[PDB]
């Protein structure tokens, strides 16, 4: 019936564009010398077919001259610049970008990739400016000067008291009394590093003597070739990217080419930070808070990451939520994890890697699944031996004799509390290795990972069985019942501080020794758990060929099952034990108290 | 143009043995992790030039009083050759609280480093040396 | 020159509004229920004037009919409905909102809030459908047809086939081919509950015989005053916004009015963002971290505004200074929130039993409000050990000649109850606190100060008044225990920065203090075990029998004899147990406990 086409309410949309959207003032810089840059692309387009388009001023830079004097922030470039009839239809109309029709009419193989793409960033300056005087120049046309109150209408007069530029674009943006702050050289310098930091074109800035400064020294490197590239560039990218003073350990520069085409450049700092990666488009920084573009454990790497087809939204501050940013959280990690194996290829390379970034490793094993096996190969420890230099789970079972089902390992607070524990004696006598866990994180990686090329992650401070012959394994059934008497009087002494006492035989040089059990934590998880600042069961085990435990066999034979003399040992014994094991005690006081009886006795003190 | 800022940061160790961190070459390895001095002396002396952070950060010792006054002229490599800046350490020293506040009056630095070389410096000088020698709680 | 007008190309203009605009595209149903609550209070505003204009639909709601046969999802209001101008110029020209000027047009004071202001979100219905088929009927017009597919141009028809409606409108959405996961019923109960829930008009679900479901029982209790709201009514809006069935432990509902208005209801949980932002009942983002603060974020609530300048997706809000003056105004009435949770004593223990670590970290973190948390603090002393003692309790008994707080940190609290550094001040009457969790010291090192007092921490070196007549008599003791101390300093060597005699220590023999500066003998193991991330003093005390004993053995020409080393190096080790500090190779110090245990069973 009645057909009637859509209508726009200019007095409306103009403040849609301005109030409501680019949530940040500062912005406004970005856009300028954005659309700057495209200006500079189309007259670089037209000098592959004619040179003599550059004729008139062959330099192209982007210049920033601010005058305090007047409150203006002056933008000059040299681009290809715009007729009159293109500050009409380009400018003067709401969402006409004529950049993107330009991309439209390029020839079939361009190279040019320019930013504009959807005709509104243009009028962002008038969050910090109150009317801006526009001065075009273009060689088919004369100099023409838009001036705009950011109403309802603009005005378009022919230049006659301004300078003649030769080509390019003049934009005279006459900032507000509350947004002075853009005209001094500090705040001019944080946007610039902020947004506008890998514009191919120098960005000129007269700094006050005049003088100019260039602020784009420093150009991207993943628009050129990997192989190309040295080392050295590789470092100055790093110290622009990051502040950090240390140059980049080791540098990932990949790119896909698949359906989704996208370049980036990883850099692994010498130091660990406690986003990082910041996210490019089309030379422009987009934003750096993205979420699932990077895991929680891999957030110590840094670098950029440029891509092209991203879905990106009116302020150009953030992606839409297309289903899209995790193929490049895959192919992020899948390129990060053969960057680990190049390190672990070379000897002093991977020392300098591991002993910085070592939580960061086992941290993956926790809670990431699909990386977890690949993770386990670049996991070092110590061992019996390897206790100068550090082992990977590779290397040891390669050294795991045939008989060998399992791989032992033992935690503890530091390396020389557990490299003399008695549980190592146990494994020494049928020669297995057992890996030494000094950090706090290691536990929480092996009770994930529990199995590595098929072989059983077992903790021998926790209960295991020991394989034995049919020749020992009776003499043990034989010596258990024998000390039966002495570990049910053990029980009734300690009470319920232990759940059984049991002969174990995986002691030999330790009187006694108490292991948690077989499930839930460990001694030194517990340990751990009640000493973070957000932030059990026990078996007791003794050593029958012990000359201490064997002198307590004949004890309980006298009757001196509830003696007065054995309590006070065997007290002292198990609390002992707990030092040992990786225990803390009920309380020091009474502990100390046992062992001051004893250097009393020893000083003949009555 | 250059500019200037103000650090104060509060450690938990006297004046007599924070001044000596800045100095001790044994000492200033530790929260360092990299370090080239070009004398064989076993403490820094005046106008002595020593590359730290593998050789990205060049400083001098220019003048020092005993625990009260250090002056260094802080550079770094990324910077250009007539930029360079100068770090004045001030030692507050309060026996009531049994701390030393240190008043870095860091001047000399580039307007566009001048939040550089600060979100740096409560990490590679602050942190590092309240987490390697204990200076205080950190979190 | 020549002045033009601005223009705008209606063609891409449009794919710029619903494309590159929203982040998501499941808001699409919550502007739409935003715009029929509109309508609704465009008719309800008419009906105080003249009640004729509910005779025709007296009931207002907004209804949802899914029909997935037909791959189309109505949604239904019974408004003020749009005209034959209305659905021209109010909703076929983009950016012109006609709830904006409707806002105008009233008189000064009315009661009305409403949510439209911007006049292009009711073009994000096409991100996913094709083709609309909106319906309108006025009280003072026909019913029409708003038919689009989010092209060039619009139809308007009147309608003939359809079934008449009484008042209000019906936005057929015909939606696409890879968007049909909304016409499901937990998809929409989804959105509603996440954007819309607290509408002041009732939405309606049609679910499958049919029925319609509520989607939005619980009420908002912003709109209404504290003391007309019950206790019960609280429970039921915290089980609302969040997930967790266990009633609130405490409900703080405050207003500030002036130069800028709006209100919170901040509610405490029973155990250990959260707190959502609400503006015209609509809401916003709940993203917002510097709206409050990382220590405080244990609390949950809302927090609704209307000066507040959304973005245009209104998906959040644009950088001002008004969340910094809001994050003033939350911390400041949560500060006097614990105050009147300190006023009772069951209801604090709930509190500081289960927010332990929020109130200490704010006494870390935050700088204003440090002194103001101090006094929330509860710990136990020698003279409190059931009962749990604050810092403003602990200064009054305090008697006249004690200038300092004390206080003790340890791994348990059986530890600490019995140490060591105890005797010193429970014979001087002097009241010693204790810290068990690991984050007590992170607070303590920053306060350092309650009422002009002191933390003093007794495990490190510290020096207490005496006389000047017992202090005459103890510097004549410690020359003549002058050769025991420097003969153990040869012994420990490096393990201890010097060895002195100490007063402070009645029934034990020896312990082994800090040097008032560091990391104490609990912070080092605190810092030792976090699995994401000093010096010390050895002391003697002159009336221990052990101690005395070894005053006639370096007499006698045993400072370096080799049978009283093994009892000063395990004396030594022994007390690095009672003070906290870590056991370095804890075999040699069991080995040289099994050898006297050896010894007591006469066996070598
Ligand atoms: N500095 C400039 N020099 C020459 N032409 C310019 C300049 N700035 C803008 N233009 C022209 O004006 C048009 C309008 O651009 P603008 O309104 O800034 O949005 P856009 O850059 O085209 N797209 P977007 O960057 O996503 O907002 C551009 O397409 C150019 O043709
Ligand atoms: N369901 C409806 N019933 C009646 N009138 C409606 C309805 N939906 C929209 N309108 C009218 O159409 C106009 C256009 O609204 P719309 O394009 O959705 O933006 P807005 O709601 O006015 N402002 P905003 O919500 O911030 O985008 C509204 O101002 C109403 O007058
Ligand atoms: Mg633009
Ligand atoms: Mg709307």
């Amino acid at each position: 019936g009645e057909t009637f086409e859509f209508q726009a309410e200019i007095t409306q949309l103009m403040s849609l564009i301005i109030n409501t959207v680019y949530s940040n003032k500062e912005i406004f810089l970005r856009e300028l010398i954005s659309n700057a840059s495209d200006a500079l692309d189309k007259i670089r387009y037209q000098a592959l077919s004619d040179p003599k388009q550059l004729e008139t001023e062959p330099d192209l830079f982007i210049r920033i001259t601010p005058k305090p004097e007047e409150k203006v922030l002056e933008i000059r470039d040299s681009g290809i610049g715009m007729t009159k009839a293109e500050l009409i239809n380009n400018l003067g109309t709401i969402a006409k970008s004529g950049t993107k029709a330009f991309m439209e009419a390029l020839s079939a193989g361009a190279d040019v990739s320019m930013i504009g793409q959807f005709g509104v960033g243009f009028y962002s300056l008038f969050l910090v400016a109150d009317r801006v005087q526009v001065i075009s120049k273009n060689n088919e046309d004369e100099q023409y000067i838009w001036e705009s109150n950011a109403g309802g209408s603009f005005t378009v007069t022919l230049d006659e008291v301004n300078e003649r530029i030769g080509r390019g674009t003049v934009l005279r943006l006459f900032l507000k009394d509350d947004q002075l702050e853009y005209l001094e050289e500090k705040r001019i310098k944080e946007v610039i590093k902020r947004h506008s930091e890998f514009v191919a074109y120098p960005i000129q800035l007269l700094v006050t003597v005049q003088e100019l400064e260039e602020l784009n020294k420093t150009k991207p490197l993943w628009t050129r070739n990997p192989s190309d590239i040295t080392q050295e560039e590789y470092n100055a990218f790093y110290k622009s990217i990051s502040n950090d003073w240390e140059d980049p350990l080791y540098v990932k520069h990949f790119s896909v080419e698949g359906q989704l085409e996208f370049r980036a450049i990883l850099f692994i700092p010498k130091r660990a930070p406690f986003n990082n990666i910041k996210l490019y488009v089309r030379r422009v920084f987009i934003t750096d808070e993205a979420e699932d573009l990077i895991p929680e454990w891999l957030s110590f790497v840094k670098g950029v990451v440029d891509s092209e087809d991203l879905p990106l939204n009116l302020s150009r501050e953030m992606l839409q939520q297309n289903k899209i940013m995790k193929v490049i959280r895959k192919n992020i990690v899948k390129k990060l994890i053969e960057a680990f194996n190049e390190i672990a290829e070379d000897s002093e390379q991977f020392d300098k890697f591991y002993s910085a970034f070592a939580k960061n490793i086992k941290l993956g094993v926790h809670e990431d699944t699909q990386n977890r096996a690949a993770l386990a190969k670049l996991l070092r420890y110590n061992s019996t031996k390897s206790v100068d230099e550090l082992t990977s789970l590779t290397d040891y079972v390669t050294r795991m004799p045939e008989h060998q089902k399992n791989i032992y390992y033992i935690t503890g607070e530091s390396l020389k509390a557990v490299e003399k524990s008695p549980f190592l004696d146990a494994l020494k006598a049928k020669n297995f290795e057992v890996l030494f866990l000094t950090d706090p994180i290691d536990e929480y990686a092996f009770t994930q990972l529990k199995e590595f090329e098929g072989k059983t992650l077992v903790d021998i401070t926790k209960d295991f069985e020991l394989e034995e012959t049919d020749e020992e394994k009776a003499e043990r059934e034989k010596e258990i019942k024998e000390y039966e008497p002495l570990t049910k009087a053990l029980k009734d002494i300690l009470g319920d501080q232990v759940e059984k006492v049991v002969v174990s035989y995986k002691l030999l040089d330790a009187p006694a020794a108490i292991r948690t059990g077989q499930f839930g934590w460990s001694a030194n998880m517990e340990r751990i758990m009640k000493a973070q600042a957000l932030r059990s069961k026990k078996t007791f085990e003794i050593s029958p060929k012990s000359p201490i435990i064997k002198e307590l066999k004949k004890r309980v034979d006298e009757g001196g099952a509830q003696d007065k003399t054995v309590k006070d040992l065997t007290n002292l014994l198990f609390e002992t034990a707990l030092l040992t094991s990786g225990f803390s005690l009920e309380e020091p006081t009474s502990f100390a108290s046992r062992i001051n009886r004893l250097i009393s006795l020893g000083l003949n003190i009555d | 143009n250059s500019t200037s800022i103000y650090l104060e940061p509060t450690f938990n160790v006297p004046s007599s043995e924070l001044y000596e961190t800045f100095l001790d070459k044994q000492r200033i390895l530790a929260w360092t992790r990299s370090a080239q001095f070009f004398n064989s002396g076993p403490k820094l002396e005046t106008k002595e030039k020593f590359e730290l952070f593998g050789g990205n950060v060049i400083s001098e010792l220019v003048s020092c009083e005993k625990d009260k006054k250090l002056v260094f002229h802080w550079k770094l490599k990324d910077w250009s050759a007539p930029f360079n800046s100068t770090i004045e350490m001030t030692f507050h020293e309060s026996q009531e609280f049994h701390e030393t506040k240190l008043q870095v009056k860091w001047t000399g630095i580039p307007v566009g480093e001048e939040d550089r070389v600060r979100a740096n410096f409560e990490e590679y000088y602050v942190r590092s040396i309240k987490l390697t020698f204990g200076f205080g709680a950190v979190l």
